[PDB]
C-alpha cells in the first residue's frame, strides 16, 4: 500500500397516555424548547400536567395514503356535440393532462414525486342527462403515435392501441393504466429550463413542462360512417392505487388561473386564515 | 361526401303558376337544409333555412316544405322577379355541397328564328386566317343542334358556339359563331352551309353561298 | 352454466368501491424505483410538524399579510393585561387555517388526540419578561381577568437562553372524537379558548426596542387521530381552469 | 459544548461560536450512487478535494422593509471554481449540497430569519394582476446566478403556497437573540439518477425576513447575510464540449 | 345593415400566388363565423372552408387543405385568404358571408360583392375589329342584319356602341369564347332593308383596359 | 393463474392481502395499507438526539 488516502415502527393504534405525578426540581426543564433547531417539540402531555391512564384504541387507517388517494375524482370531461365550432366533425382529441380540476389537483400538489398506478371510469351522458341506443369507441394514443383526422381514419382500425367499445346504455367502463412514466415517479412541479441553448422571450412557454407526464392524447369517435344525431358528453374519473409518495409540499391556498404553471392573481390576494375585528375579541 | 341531385336542370314556366323543385340528398341530412336564388351577375340570398322557417326580407311566398332525404319547394305565387337559379345546402357533413341548380324562365309561345349568313371578308386574310360566321335570333326554346356540310362531311374538331341570357321584354336569345381555319384551306372547297335543326318545322332551311358570289 | 341471481347493487358505479379494472397492457413492467429520500407512509406525520399560526389575523393588515405571522408585545403601564385570544379548535375558520395540521384536519370530519402550541420569542437579547399562557375548557367567555384565567390549565415561563417555549392543550372532551364547530348545532364540540396574558411586565434597558414580536408555532401530538374524510372548504374552482 | 460547531469539509473550514444543530433534510445523509439504481453505463469521475468545498456566494443587505431573497441551486455554481468547469463538460451531475447561512448582529438588535430548502420550487407569475392573460417568469428570474433575485410577494412566495406551511420542509430558524448561523445537509433528491445542472434545478433556498428588523437610531444599520454552500459527494458522467446555456 | 366589401379583381399569373381580403361592420366580427364559397362554371358551387375568429379555428376541405389558408386580423374587421399553386381550373368568382353564432351551421343570410379572380398567361393586346358587309349581292329577305367582330382583347372586357347610341334595342351582346387561348366577341343588330343602300352605318368597338377606341366603317 | 411481478409497488409493499382475478399484477385492489410511520425524519431531523427531560441548548 504506496499511498494511504486511496483506502420504521408499526403503529395500528395511536399512543396512549401514561399516568403522571406533580414534578419539583432544578435541572429538567422539558417546557423550554429551541424552536431555531428546526424540530418540532418532544414535550409530551405528561411531563406538563397531571394525566392518567387513558388506553387508546384509536386506529390510524384512515390517516394512510393509500385511504386517501382511493377515492375517485373528476379530471375531465369531454363535449363533443353535434352543433357548435370544437368538436362538430364526429371525434375528439384529448391530450393526456389531468390538470383541470382542482379538487384532485390540489390532492397531487401536497407531494412532490408520487409513483401510482390508476384506475379510469368513462361515463357517457347526453348534455340534457338522457341516452340513446349509441355505440361509442375509446382509444389511448401514446408519444408516437398518428393521431386521426377524421371519424373514419386509418387510426381507428387500433392493431396496437387498446380500445374499448362502450355503449350509453352500459355501466361505464373501467380500466387499470399502469405506471407508464419513465422515471421513477410522476414529478408534479419541473423547475428548470428543459430546453437547451439560449433561452429568449419566445420560448418562456416551455418553463415547467416535463415530458415523463406527457402520455399523449385520448380520441374518442361515434362508431360509422355516418353522423351521430346525439351530443354526447364523456367524464373521466381516475383512482389512485398503490400509491408511494415522498417530499411533502404545503398546500395552495389561491385559486388555480391554468394548468400548465401555478400563476395566482395578483390584485386579489386572498389569505388564507379568516380575518377578525380585534385580536382581543372573540 | 353527401351529394345533391336536383331535378329538373331547368325549368320555365310563366307568371301566375306553381314551381315545384325538388332537392334530394344521399344520405339523411335530419331537416338541414338551406334555400338560394342567384340572378344575373348578383350575390345568392337565403330564401328559407332548416326547410320551415323564411329569412328576413322573404315573401310568404316562399314555402319549402320534405322530410327524411326527398325536400321540395313550392313556389305559389310566382311573380316577374324571381327568376334566377336555385341552389340547395346541408348542414350535416363536413364539407358542405351544394346543389346542381335549376334554371327558372319565362314561357313563351313559338317563334321562328332569322337565318343569318354571311361570306368572309379579305381583311382577315392578311394575318393568315379565315373566319365564316353564322347567327340566329329571335327562336324558343333553346334546343338546337349546330351542323355544318361542306361537300357532305363533318369536321371535327372545332365546332363551338355560345349563347345570351334571357331578355326583359324579349326574353329570347342569341346564337354566335367563331371558327378556325387558315387561309390556304378555304380555297380547296365551295359548299359551305350552316344548318340548324329546330322544332318549328320539320324540315330545317338551306342556304349557301360560294366563293366568287 | 352456474346459477345465479342478481342482487341489488347491479350496474352501480361506487367511487370508493374497490374492485378489479381489466388491464390494457399484457406484462408491461414499468421503471424500477430508486430511493428518494422523505418518504411518506401516513398524513400523521405531517401533522406532528409545527407550522406558523395565524394570530394577528385582523381586517386591517389584509394589504399587508406578512404582518399576520406575529403579534407584538410592548411595555405596558398597567399589569394584569390581555395579548391575543383565540380558539384551540383546528377545524375552525380562523388562526388554525393557515397550519398544516388545521389544513389537513378540513379533509377530515373527526378529529381527537391533544395538540400543542409553541411560542417562539424574537425580540433583543436584553429584553426580558414572564408570559402566561393559559388554556380555558369550554362553557365560558373569554376572561376578563387573569386571576379568572388562571383557574384552567396554564404554565409560567420567562425569557431566557431558550426563547420559546410549548404548552400542550389536554384532551378534555365529552366524547371520543368532535366534528368541526361553527356557529349553531355544531358549537358543541369547541376545543377552548388560548388566551396570552402578561404576568409581571415587559423591561427592556436603554438603547433595546420597546416592542418586540412572537411567532406562533401549532403542531399535533402521538394521540392525534382523524376519521371520516371529505372535502375541504378552502379550494374553489368556480369557472374553469384554462 | 452544543453551540460551538466546526465544519471541515476539503481545504475550508466553517468555524461559528453560537448557532443551533445542524438539520439532516429528511434524515438522509448524502451518498454516492449505487449500483442498483444506476442507469448509465458510463463510468463517472468522482473528485473530492477540487469540488467538495465552501463556496461564498454574494452578500446581502438585510433593511426594515426587506422582502426576502432566494438562490437556486445548483445554478449559483455553474461559474465557480472547478465545480463550474466540470459542470459544463459533462452531460449527468448528481451531488448533495451543504447549505451554511451566516447572519451575525449585536445583541441590542432584533429579528428572525425562515431559512428553509424546497425542492422543485416552481416560480409563478401575478399574470399581471387580472389574471385574463397568460405570463411566464423570465430567465433572469428562474436562474438568476450566484446574485440571487428578490421575492416580489413573500406572503404567497410567487408559488400560491403560504409562508406559514413552509416548515414542512427541512428548514432551520435563524433568530438573532440566540444564533447567528444555520446549517441544513440537503442530499441528492430526484426521479432520477443523474441530470443536468445547466436545464434543471435540483431544489432552491429561501431566505424570508418573517420578524423585521428593528433597532434605535445610533446603532449598526448594515446587517449582512452570507451564504456559503459546499457540494457533498459529487459526480460527474458524460464527458462532452463546452456547453455554457 | 350588415355590409360586407371585398378587394379589387386581379389578373395573376399560374404559378403565383394571390392574397383577397373581406372587410365587413356593422355586427360582432369575434362572435360570427365565416366561410368561402366559390362558384366555378358554370353554376356549379363549392365549399372552401369555414373559419370560426376568435384566436384560430379552420375547418378544411379535403379537396382544398392545401391550396387555401384562412387568416383573420384581430385590430380590423376584415378575414383575408391565400391560395398556392393556381392553375387553368382555379379561376372563379369567390364568396364570403357570415355564419352563426358560435356555429358553422345557419347559413349565410348576408353575402359579398363576389369579386372575380381570373388566372392567365396571355399578354395584353390590343384589340383589332372585324369588318362584315353585305354581300354576295342579293339582299334577303326584308331584313339585312350585320355586326362585327373582334379579335385579340385582353382582358374582359370590351364595350359597344353603334352610332354613338342611336339604337339600343337591336344591339346584342355576346359572352366570350375559348380559341387558343385568345378571346372573341360578335354582334348581330336587325336591320330593315330601308336602310342599305341609302343610310350608311358603322360599328366601333372601345376597350377601357388598354385604352384603345379603333372606328369602322361599315 | 400465476401472475408478475409489474405493479408499483414493487420493491416496498404497502398492502397486505388484495385480490388480482387477471395476470398482471396492477389490475389487483388497493389493500389493507401498511401501519408503519416514521415520524423521526420530519420532527426531529437533527444529528445529535434532544433529550425530553434534557434541555436543547447548553
Amino acid at each position: 500500500d504506496p499511498i494511504a488516502d486511496m483506502i420504521l415502527q408499526v403503529l395500528p393504534t395511536a399512543a396512549n397516555t401514561e399516568a403522571s405525578s406533580h414534578r419539583l426540581g432544578t435541572g429538567v426543564v422539558p417546557a423550554l424548547q429551541a424552536a431555531e433547531t428546526g424540530a418540532s417539540s418532544n414535550a409530551s402531555d405528561k411531563n406538563l400536567i397531571e394525566t392518567r391512564c387513558v388506553l387508546n384504541h384509536h386506529s390510524t387507517q384512515e390517516t394512510a395514503i393509500g385511504n386517501f388517494f382511493s377515492r375517485a375524482g373528476l379530471v375531465s370531461i369531454i363535449t363533443m356535440p353535434t352543433m357548435g365550432t370544437q368538436n362538430t366533425d364526429g371525434y375528439a382529441n384529448w391530450d393526456i393532462d389531468l390538470m383541470g380540476y382542482a379538487q384532485l389537483r390540489r390532492k397531487c400538489e401536497l407531494f412532490t414525486y408520487m409513483r401510482f398506478d390508476a384506475e379510469f371510469t368513462f361515463v357517457v351522458a347526453k348534455p340534457n342527462g338522457e341516452l340513446v341506443p349509441q355505440l361509442l369507441q375509446y382509444m389511448y394514443v401514446p408519444p408516437g403515435a398518428p393521431k386521426p383526422t377524421s371519424r373514419d381514419s386509418f387510426a381507428w382500425q387500433t392493431a396496437t392501441n387498446p380500445s374499448v367499445f362502450v355503449k350509453m346504455t352500459d355501466p361505464p367502463a373501467q380500466v387499470s393504466v399502469p405506471f407508464m412514466s419513465p422515471a421513477s415517479a410522476y414529478q408534479w412541479f419541473y423547475d428548470g429550463y428543459p430546453t437547451f441553448g439560449e433561452h429568449l422571450q419566445a420560448n418562456d412557454l416551455d418553463y415547467g413542462q416535463c415530458p415523463n407526464n406527457m402520455m399523449g392524447t385520448f380520441s374518442i369517435r361515434t362508431v360509422g360512417t355516418k353522423k351521430s344525431p346525439h351530443s354526447i358528453t364523456l367524464r373521466v374519473y381516475m383512482r389512485i392505487k398503490h400509491v408511494r409518495a415522498w417530499i411533502p409540499r404545503p398546500l395552495r391556498n389561491q385559486p388555480y388561473l391554468f394548468k400548465t404553471n401555478p400563476n395566482y392573481k395578483g390584485n386579489d390576494i386572498k389569505c388564507t386564515s379568516t380575518s377578525r375585528d380585534k385580536i382581543t375579541t372573540l | 361526401d353527401i351529394q345533391m341531385t336536383q331535378s329538373p336542370a331547368s325549368l320555365s314556366v310563366s307568371v301566375g303558376e306553381t314551381v315545384t323543385i325538388t332537392c334530394r340528398a344521399s344520405e339523411n341530412i335530419y331537416s338541414n337544409l338551406a334555400w338560394y336564388q342567384q340572378k344575373q351577375g348578383k350575390s345568392p340570398q337565403l330564401l328559407v333555412y332548416a326547410a320551415t322557417n323564411l329569412a328576413d326580407g322573404v315573401p310568404s311566398r316562399f314555402s319549402g316544405s320534405g322530410s327524411g332525404t326527398q325536400y321540395s319547394l313550392k313556389i305559389n305565387s310566382l311573380q316577374s322577379e324571381d327568376f334566377g337559379t336555385y341552389y340547395c345546402q346541408q348542414f350535416w357533413d363536413t364539407p358542405f355541397t351544394f346543389g346542381s341548380g335549376t334554371k327558372l324562365a319565362i314561357k313563351r309561345a313559338d317563334a321562328a328564328p332569322t337565318v343569318s349568313i354571311f361570306p368572309p371578308s379579305s381583311e382577315q386574310l392578311t394575318s393568315g386566317g379565315a373566319s365564316v360566321v353564322c347567327f340566329l335570333n329571335n327562336f324558343y326554346p333553346k334546343d338546337i343542334n349546330v351542323k355544318w356540310k361542306i361537300d357532305g362531311s363533318e369536321r371535327q374538331n372545332g365546332v363551338l358556339n355560345s349563347w345570351t341570357d334571357q331578355d326583359s321584354k324579349d326574353s329570347t336569345y342569341s346564337m354566335s359563331s367563331t371558327l378556325t381555319l387558315t387561309k390556304d384551306e378555304y380555297e380547296r372547297h365551295n359548299s359551305y352551309t350552316c344548318e340548324a335543326t329546330h322544332k318549328t318545322s320539320t324540315s330545317p332551311i338551306v342556304k349557301s353561298f360560294n366563293r366568287n358570289e | 352454466g352456474i346459477p345465479t341471481e342478481l342482487k341489488p347493487g347491479t350496474n352501480q358505479f361506487l367511487t370508493t368501491d374497490d374492485g378489479v379494472s381489466a388491464p390494457i397492457l399484457p406484462g408491461f413492467h414499468p421503471t424500477p424505483p430508486i430511493h428518494i429520500p422523505g418518504e411518506v407512509r401516513n398524513l400523521l406525520e405531517i401533522c406532528r410538524v409545527e407550522t406558523i399560526l395565524e394570530v394577528n389575523n385582523l381586517k386591517t393588515n389584509e394589504t399587508t399579510p406578512m404582518q399576520r405571522l406575529c403579534f407584538p408585545v410592548s411595555v405596558q403601564s398597567k399589569t394584569g393585561e390581555l395579548c391575543a385570544a383565540f380558539r384551540a379548535d383546528p377545524g375552525r375558520d380562523g388562526p388554525w387555517q393557515s397550519t398544516i395540521l388545521g389544513q389537513l384536519c378540513r379533509y377530515y370530519t373527526q378529529w381527537s388526540g391533544s395538540l400543542e402550541v409553541t411560542f417562539m420569542f424574537a425580540g433583543s437579547f436584553m429584553a426580558t419578561g414572564k408570559m402566561l399562557i393559559a388554556y380555558t375548557p369550554p362553557g365560558g367567555s373569554v376572561p376578563a381577568d387573569r386571576i379568572t384565567a388562571m383557574l384552567g390549565t396554564h404554565v409560567i415561563w420567562d425569557f431566557g437562553l431558550q426563547s420559546s417555549v410549548t404548552l400542550v392543550v389536554p384532551w378534555i372532551s365529552n366524547t371520543h372524537y368532535r366534528a368541526h364547530a361553527r356557529a349553531g348545532y355544531f358549537d358543541y364540540y369547541t376545543t377552548g379558548i388560548i388566551t396570552i396574558w402578561y404576568q409581571t411586565n415587559y423591561v427592556v434597558p436603554i438603547g433595546a426596542p420597546t416592542t418586540a414580536y412572537i411567532v406562533a408555532l401549532a403542531a399535533a401530538q402521538d394521540n392525534f387521530t382523524m376519521k371520516l374524510c371529505k372535502d375541504t372548504e378552502d379550494i374553489e374552482q368556480t369557472a374553469n381552469i384554462q | 459544548s452544543d453551540r460551538v460547531a466546526q465544519l471541515t469539509i476539503g481545504n475550508s473550514t466553517i468555524t461559528t461560536q453560537e448557532a443551533a444543530n445542524i438539520v439532516i433534510a429528511y434524515g438522509e445523509w448524502p451518498e454516492y450512487c449505487p449500483d442498483t439504481d444506476a442507469t448509465a453505463v458510463d463510468k463517472p469521475t468522482r473528485p473530492d478535494v477540487s469540488v467538495n468545498r465552501f463556496f461564498t456566494l454574494d452578500t446581502k443587505s438585510w433593511a426594515k422593509d426587506s422582502k426576502g431573497w432566494y438562490w437556486k441551486f445548483p445554478d449559483v455554481l455553474t461559474e465557480v471554481g472547478v465545480f463550474g468547469q466540470n459542470a459544463q463538460f459533462h452531460y449527468l451531475y448528481r451531488s448533495g449540497f451543504c447549505v451554511h447561512v451566516q447572519c451575525n448582529a449585536s445583541k441590542f438588535h432584533q429579528g428572525a430569519l425562515l431559512v428553509a430548502v424546497l425542492p422543485e420550487y416552481v416560480l409563478g407569475t401575478i399574470a399581471g394582476g387580472t389574471g385574463n392573460e397568460n405570463s411566464h417568469p423570465p430567465y433572469a428570474t428562474t436562474q438568476p446566478g450566484q446574485v440571487g433575485a428578490v421575492l416580489t410577494h413573500p406572503y404567497v412566495l410567487d408559488a400560491g403556497i403560504p409562508l406559514s406551511q413552509l416548515t414542512v420542509c427541512p428548514h432551520q430558524w435563524i433568530n438573532l437573540r440566540t444564533n447567528n448561523c444555520a446549517t441544513i445537509i440537503v442530499p441528492y433528491m430526484n426521479t432520477v439518477p443523474f441530470d443536468s445542472a445547466l436545464n434543471h434545478c435540483n431544489f432552491g433556498l429561501l431566505v424570508i425576513p418573517v420578524v423585521p428588523l428593528d433597532f434605535n437610531a445610533g446603532a449598526t444599520s448594515e446587517i449582512p447575510i452570507t451564504v456559503t454552500i459546499a457540494p457533498m459527494c459529487a459526480e460527474f458522467a458524460g464527458l462532452r464540449q463546452a456547453v455554457k446555456q | 345593415e350588415v355590409q360586407l366589401q371585398q378587394s379589387g379583381p386581379e389578373l395573376v399569373k399560374p404559378g403565383a400566388s394571390v392574397k383577397m381580403s373581406c372587410k365587413t361592420s356593422g355586427y360582432t366580427f369575434t362572435e360570427n363565423t365565416m366561410h368561402w364559397v366559390r362558384q366555378s362554371h358554370g353554376k356549379s358551387l363549392e365549399w372552401i372552408g369555414g373559419i370560426y375568429p376568435k384566436n384560430d379555428d379552420t375547418k378544411y376541405n379535403q379537396k382544398f387543405k392545401g391550396k387555401a389558408t384562412l387568416t383573420v386580423d384581430k385590430s380590423s374587421s376584415t378575414a383575408c385568404m391565400e391560395l398556392r399553386s393556381l392553375t387553368s381550373e382555379d379561376s372563379a368568382v369567390y364568396y364570403c358571408a357570415r355564419g352563426d353564432y358560435e356555429n358553422y351551421f345557419y347559413a349565410m343570410d348576408y353575402w359579398g360583392q363576389g369579386t372575380s379572380v381570373t388566372v392567365s398567361s396571355a399578354k395584353t393586346t390590343p384589340p383589332s375589329v372585324y369588318p362584315l358587309a353585305p354581300g354576295c349581292g342579293d339582299t334577303t329577305g326584308s331584313s339585312v342584319t350585320l355586326g362585327c367582330l373582334v379579335k385579340g382583347y385582353f382582358p374582359e372586357s370590351v364595350t359597344v356602341t353603334w352610332n354613338s347610341g342611336s339604337l339600343s334595342s337591336s344591339v346584342h351582346t355576346f359572352p366570350a369564347l375559348l380559341q387558343s387561348g385568345l378571346y372573341t366577341m360578335s354582334s348581330s343588330v336587325t336591320v330593315p332593308s330601308s336602310t342599305w343602300p341609302s343610310q350608311t352605318v358603322t360599328c366601333s368597338v372601345a376597350h377601357p383596359a388598354s385604352s384603345t377606341t379603333v372606328d369602322k366603317k361599315l | 393463474s400465476h401472475e408478475n411481478s409489474n405493479s408499483a409497488s414493487e420493491g416496498s409493499t404497502i398492502n397486505y392481502t388484495t385480490i388480482n382475478y387477471y395476470k398482471d399484477a396492477y389490475a389487483a385492489s388497493a389493500g389493507r395499507q401498511d401501519m408503519s410511520q416514521d415520524p423521526k425524519r420530519f420532527t426531529d431531523p437533527v444529528m445529535d438526539v434532544i433529550h425530553e427531560m434534557a434541555p436543547p441548548l447548553k
